[PDB]
DNA sequence: GTCCCTGTTCGGGCGCCG
DNA sequence: GGCGGCGCCCGAACAGGGACTG
């Protein structure tokens, strides 16, 4: 008994090439499918499939077993589809991998070939091997949808016992939250656990973090210029921002290094301006049908900014991901890590991952990204150039 | 003769018909030879005679073979082709001899008639009819798009249970080509080998002894593999007296084939000899830059030459060098001047740059190709010291990282050349800089007010907004002292001096690289435009004049 | 909207391999 | 004179993004 899937109402299927992989992720590839084919959940396929997206391996935590991942963020965006507002109130959240029971569901035969992939060969020893899933994959759209039914059918009875109990599915895991004490939270999950064989985050310390402003006892024109160009940027924002008794103190062709008194004009209008940053955005809806976007900032020394929008400077979140400051200190796993927290949060908030606009060169990161990588999803992403300018106006003191 | 394994089916792409195009006119000396191969293949079942049952036809021919006493036959299959279902390609790279092991025995096989011993699609062979007499195809045809993967899989799927049942031998399968390596004493090696040369036998596929290497040096994917040293076929390079396009192709493309043994080899001046051209027979003056790069490269290619092969119980060292503009040599090695191999980098990204952003792209590169050569990161040996990095990757706005890596101190060492002050210079003089041009009449000014009252505004013509902003900075740095503090409202100059470029396209930017390298201090700020902020609002209405 | 600047992609040559 | 793979280098096409005109 399987479902019907359709695509995209003109669009093919994934034609990605296959990157470049470690001599460890291809032997843990091969291992585990030679042991996905023995059970029938994957089959050896040839080049008359005209489709492939891209497969690696991630080494899970505290674990010598390897994962293999499958890279399926454009037959998801090509798979046409067929959220509780209370989980992000919740004191605690446990992330649970329910993938595998995937597994146990056939996959539609005339969707299969949209599925395939490539193992690589190291120094192109062979061709690339290519397989393709008989079954229900981790990692695609559909695969929580169909099986939502039967995963239904599963928390039935575990809902039914814990009404105050929200669990929530994301493609390939169960968000679990509820407000009981660590240790019972705990036994509570490890009830769910074996109910599911019978077949790590607080969303309170979550703050928004606002813009905040130099305090000063003394004020040089180069401060207030920092200043003033600071809140101009702002006021695309906060449209209530003044600067014209600010702006008026550098009147004249002064030295930057020239100390100039706050006016008790000016020192009013900039005590507004710090109100004014702290009340919220006016005119800020969440939109399901449009995207979520998550620009991030690269602020020095294991510290990272993130805004999370739809529109531009109507910020639904912005936050910092902060890091140990090190002497051997790696960007790329920072910022690795970031966007697995800021997916996460997405996720937890609104139900849906946010594209990134990454402050890196392509190349790095499609080099070593995979390195750092823990998360069973993969957000969408792009690389741009972030301006001097925009790191400015969200640093910290 | 033709093998048992299942045929790869295949379809036209949906709604199209096969082709009908007529027969080219050949010589006598194809159709002779055409017709020899071809009643050989009729009677072997290769190919059968078609009737006027199929409504289809595609032009053939044939040219000589590496050996110049054989012909190969080839059919003019593009109609096919753009009618033909889409493939993904299986060949994923070209396997590279520093990948390979040191082995006791080495075999190399050549699949004797490697496509005609394949079988095709029963409901796809309609379409691959000719005529010189009407045959159609029953196994691949040469000059057919799905050929090569087709191929490619179904030696795959052959050779699949004899990789199985014997893990501690090695093949390198490419495409007809077998490369066999073993540790095995050589007996033993040669019983393995009539064990595989068999195998393909059940499953159709002969291995000639004509093209059987027995012996080294093996003849192998272009290079001459020796028990423990490889090399590269000879490489010719042309010695033309004029010079044109299609010329400096095959110049520079066989000096980017040497360039993966031989050290040192540039390319970037005889590449350069192709800005905005026209065709491959417009003939070209070589530049006198482009002159001497050539004899270099010469001079270089007449030097015996070697790799090694790869050992994994020891480290992979890859150390790069800087040779000029924009321009980088490397060698991977495991043991002090036993080069695995040597490679270049002269990618330009950017129209403005550092040395230090061209070495983390060439680290990034060198490491792909570890990846895909050996499956590992190697450890790197670059021209840059430590404090260098640290700087640059503190001072630097994007994520940058640059895997295990140890000083080399072999100059050019890689080297910021300036830094921009974090806080405005006591003392020092400040320049509020600006510039505006007219749209419709191009004409510009640029021009900068100090705090101690100086004043200059210079008129530019056939100038942009962005230029204009980028000479009012350059004005600045050319009348200031030793320090000095410049406000200014452009985020673009801004960002391309926060940058750090040492290098760029432009002449304007490069002669503010060279001012902005002779300063002791220099801070840089920036002041939101049309804003009424002293003194930028001087300077705003000094240089609007249009 | 326009103009200017800049980075990415892709197709066209050639090189090497079969 | 055909095909597939990879490599390099160039320019054409195009996609943001900042700044501008009345
Ligand atoms: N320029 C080329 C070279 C090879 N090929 C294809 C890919 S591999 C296949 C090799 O040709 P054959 O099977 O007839 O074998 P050979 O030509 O090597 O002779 P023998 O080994 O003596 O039987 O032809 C091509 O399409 N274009
Ligand atoms: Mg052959
Ligand atoms: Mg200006």
């Amino acid at each position: 008994e399987t479902v019907p899937v359709k695509l995209k109402p003109g669009m093919d299927g994934p034609k990605v090439k296959q990157w470049p992989l470690t001599e460890e992720k291809i032997k843990a590839l091969v291992e585990i499918c030679t042991e996905m084919e023995k059970e029938g959940k994957i089959s050896k396929i040839g080049p008359e499939n005209p489709y492939n997206t891209p497969v690696f391996a991630i080494k899970k935590k505290d674990s010598t077993k390897w994962r293999k991942l499958v890279d399926f963020r454009e037959l998801n965006k090509r798979t046409q589809d067929f959220h509780p507002a209370g989980l992000k109130k919740k004191k605690s959240v446990t992330v649970l991998d329910v993938g595998d029971a995937y597994f146990s569901v056939p996959l539609d035969e005339d969707f299969r070939k949209y599925t395939a992939f490539t193992i690589p060969s190291i120094n192109n020893e062979t061709p690339g091997i290519r397989y393709q899933y008989n079954v229900l994959p981790q990692g695609w759209k559909g695969s929580p949808a169909i099986f939502q039914s039967s995963m239904t059918k599963i928390l039935e009875p575990f809902r039914k016992q814990n009404p105050d109990i929200v669990i929530y599915q994301y493609m390939d895991d169960l968000y679990v939250g509820s407000d009981l004490e660590i240790g019972q939270h705990r036994t509570k999950i490890e009830e769910l656990r074996q109910h599911l064989l019978r077949w790590e985050l607080h969303p309170d310390k979550w703050t928004v973090q606002p813009i905040v402003l130099p305090e000063k006892d003394s004020w040089t024109v180069n401060d207030i210029q920092k200043l003033v160009g600071k809140l101009n940027w702002a006021s695309q924002i906060y449209p209530g921002i003044k600067v014209r008794q600010l702006s008026k103190l550098l009147r004249g062709t002064k030295a930057l290094t020239e100390v100039i008194p706050l006016t008790e004009e000016a020192e009013l209008e900039l005590a507004e301006n710090r109100e004014i940053l702290k009340e919220p955005v006016h005119g800020v809806y969440y939109d399901p049908s449009k995207d979520l976007i998550a620009e991030i900032q690269k602020q020095g020394q294991g510290q990272w900014t993130y805004q999370i929008y739809q529109e531009p400077f109507k910020n639904l979140k912005t936050g910092k991901y902060a890091r140990m400051r090190g002497a051997h200190t790696n960007d790329v796993k920072q910022l690795t890590e970031a966007v697995q927290k800021i997916t996460t949060e997405s996720i937890v908030i609104w139900g849906k991952t946010p594209k990134f606009k990454l402050p890196i060169q392509k190349e790095t990161w499609e080099t070593w990204w995979t390195e750092y990588w823990q998360a069973t999803w993969i957000p969408e992403w792009e690389f741009v150039n972030t301006p001097p300018l925009v790191k400015l106006w969200y640093q910290l003191e | 003769p033709i093998s048992p394994i299942e045929t790869v089916p295949v379809k036209l792409k949906p709604g199209m018909d096969g082709p009908k195009v007529k027969q080219w006119p050949l010589t006598e000396e194809k159709i002779k030879a055409l017709v020899e191969i071809c009643t050989e293949m009729e009677k072997e079942g290769k190919i059968s005679k078609i009737g006027p049952e199929n409504p289809y036809n595609t032009p053939v021919f044939a040219i000589k073979k590496k050996d110049s006493t054989k012909w190969r036959k080839l059919v003019d299959f593009r109609e096919l082709n753009k009618r033909t279902q889409d493939f993904w390609e299986v060949q994923l790279g070209i396997p590279h001899p520093a990948g390979l092991k040191k082995k006791k025995s080495v075999t190399v096989l050549d699949v004797g008639d490697a496509y005609f011993s394949v079988p095709l699609d029963e409901d796809f062979r309609k379409y691959t009819a000719f005529t010189i007499i009407r045959y159609q195809y029953n196994v691949l045809p040469q000059g057919w798009k799905g050929s090569p993967a087709i191929f490619q899989s179904s030696m795959t799927k052959i050779l699949e249970p004899f990789r199985k049942q014997n893990p501690d031998i090695v093949i390198y399968q490419y495409m007809d080509d077998l490369y066999v390596g073993s540790d095995l004493e050589i007996g033993q090696h040669r019983t393995k080998i009539e064990e595989l040369r068999q195998h393909l036998l059940r499953w159709g596929l002969t291995t000639p002894d004509k093209k059987h290497q027995k012996e080294p040096p093996f003849l192998w994917m272009g290079y001459e593999l020796h028990p423990d040293k490889w090399t590269v076929q000879p490489i010719v390079l042309p010695e033309k007296d004029s010079w044109t396009v299609n010329d400096i192709c095959k110049l520079v493309g066989k000096l980017n084939w040497a360039s993966q043994i031989y050290p040192g080899i540039k390319v970037r001046q005889l590449s350069k000899l192709l800005r905005g051209t026209k065709a491959l027979t417009e003939v070209i003056p070589l530049t006198e830059e482009a002159e001497l790069e050539l004899a270099e490269n010469r001079e270089i290619l007449k030097e015996p030459v070697h790799g090694v092969y790869y050992d994994p119980s020891k480290d992979l060292i890859a150390e790069i060098q800087k040779q000029g503009q924009g321009q980088w040599t490397y060698q991977i090695y495991q043991e002090p001047f036993k080069n695995l191999k040597t490679g270049k980098y002269a990618r330009m990204r950017g129209a403005h740059t550092n040395d230090v952003k061209q070495l983390t792209e060439a680290v990034q590169k060198i490491t792909t190709e570890s990846i895909v050569i050996w499956g590992k990161t190697p450890k790197f040996k670059l021209p840059i010291q430590k404090e260098t990095w640290e700087t640059w990757w503190t001072e630097y706005w994007q994520a940058t990282w640059i895997p295990e890596w140890e000083f080399v101190n072999t100059p050019p060492l890689v080297k910021l050349w300036y830094q921009l002050e974090k806080e405005p210079i006591v003392g020092a003089e400040t320049f509020y800089v600006d510039g505006a041009a007219n749209r419709e009449t191009k004409l510009g000014k640029a021009g900068y007010v100090t705090n101690r009252g100086r004043q200059k505004v210079v008129t530019l013509t056939d100038t942009t907004n962005q230029k204009t902003e980028l000479q009012a900075i350059y004005l600045a740095l050319q009348d200031s002292g030793l320090e000095v503090n410049i406000v200014t409202d452009s985020q673009y100059a801004l960002g391309i001096i926060q940058a750090q470029p040492d290098q760029s396209e432009s002449e304007l930017v490069n002669q503010i690289i060279e001012q902005l390298i002779k300063k002791e201090k220099v801070y840089l700020a920036w002041v939101p435009a049309h804003k009424g902020i002293g003194g930028n609002e001087q300077v705003d209405k000094l240089v609007s004049a249009g």
